């Protein structure tokens, strides 16, 4: 699969931006749960279109998604929130800023910071779909896992191939690559912190989300 | 649920 | 800032010469966690002085220095563990005199964090991770884990990226093999972050149930709550 | 905080 072949497949596999039911802490968080629960369905049928994913076991596919799902929702959130400085576009009709965070506030700022980092870097869509797929394949990789490593390496080739096209020098490609991949540490952090917050909410949710939680 | 949806 | 006016080889040497020493230790649940807490408490002191020797770290505000360490301390302790556990497959070498298997972790409500650590060590072993790459990674963790929670830090990170590549090109790696290996190494930092977060929760669980924590160690925990 | 003192 060519690099350009890689980007197209990923670009074409993108899920749709879903809408909220907008217009308290319970109400808002209730809305985000509703949204996340519907996004999860698209995410699942999106992962299937991610190169290599279908070649994995059904159990492995379950593991990868159980680990990465919130990471994937969050990098989706941060991406569509790029051109909206100081706000988080959870949905086209659900655009929120820091001062309605309400134990969320810490998680909000982290998401806000990630989106600022993306905008600073002028993150391209092609690069975004690359990162998101890396997350699905990487976040739970730790038999033939290493087919996953072969695919991960392919995606890395795609990232670099993209960057060379934008006129980035050899040194500029290596640095940008690290910068993108380093952001995935933070997304890992937000996800983990997010899970914890949700674990506090369970003992006050969607039936599928609950299944996704106890996996952690 | 996740298994059935993958299927 | 001297860290930017530094070549790859001078960066590597600076990091290699700043390496903290390998401390020694002194099983029930409290017995095992007592030794680990004691050990961690002693390494933190060396970590703090190691950090001041990581290029660019000295230019940061004291407040910022405090923040980066508070965020990355367990990550750094863990990648240290994983590194020195490389030459001992299936084993965790917390200290030269404290080598543990997975079965020992089961005496603590811990085995899940053991396996993840052992898995990371297997990854390093599989990649034939070098010491030069290790000290680079560890400094990256220090400067990156708290940066988004500041252009100086990004420019130092880039410099370390340059160093990692410079090492790979020195070991005869092809151009494609160079950036592929970089992403592989950097992606492992996601797992170390995860292991740290899972570690923290376990320590807050330990702190509320009263092994006794160091005041310095408690000060690090409270920073993540 | 102890970190303040140790870092100086
Ligand atoms: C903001 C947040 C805090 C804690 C846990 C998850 C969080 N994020 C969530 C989220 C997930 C599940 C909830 O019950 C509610 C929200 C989220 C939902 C959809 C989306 O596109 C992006 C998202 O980040
Ligand atoms: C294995 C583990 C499980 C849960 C939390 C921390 C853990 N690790 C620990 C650890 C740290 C602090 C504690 O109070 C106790 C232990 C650890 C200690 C020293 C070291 O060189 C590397 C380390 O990973």
């Amino acid at each position: 699969l060519t690099a350009d072949q890689m980007v197209s497949a990923l670009l074409d596999a993108e899920p749709p931006i879903l809408y909220s039911e907008y217009d308290s802490e319970a109400s808002m968080m209730g809305l985000l749960t509703n949204l996340a629960d519907r996004e999860l369905v698209h995410m699942i049928n999106w992962a299937k279109r991610v190169p290599g994913f279908v070649d994995l076991t059904l159990h492995d596919q379950v593991h990868l998604l159980e680990c990465a799902w919130l990471e994937i929702l969050m990098i989706g959130l941060v991406w569509r929130s790029m051109e909206h400085p100081g706000k988080l576009l959870f949905a086209p009709n659900l655009l929120l800023d820091r001062n309605q965070g309400k134990g969320m506030v810490e998680i909000f700022d982290m998401l806000l910071a990630t989106s600022s980092r993306f905008r600073m870097m002028n993150l391209q869509g092609e690069e975004f779909v690359c990162l998101k797929s890396i997350i699905l394949l990487n976040s739970g990789v730790y038999e033939e896992k290493d087919h996953i490593h072969r695919v991960l390496d392919k995606i890395t080739d795609t990232l670099i191939h993209l960057m060379a096209k934008a006129g980035l020098t050899l040194q500029q490609q290596h640095q940008r690559l690290a910068q993108l991949l380093l952001i995935l540490s933070h997304i890992r952090h937000m996800s983990n912190k997010g899970m914890e917050h949700l674990y506090s909410m369970k003992c006050k949710l969607s039936d599928l989300l609950l299944e996704m939680l106890d996996a952690h | 649920i996740l298994h059935r949806l993958l299927q």
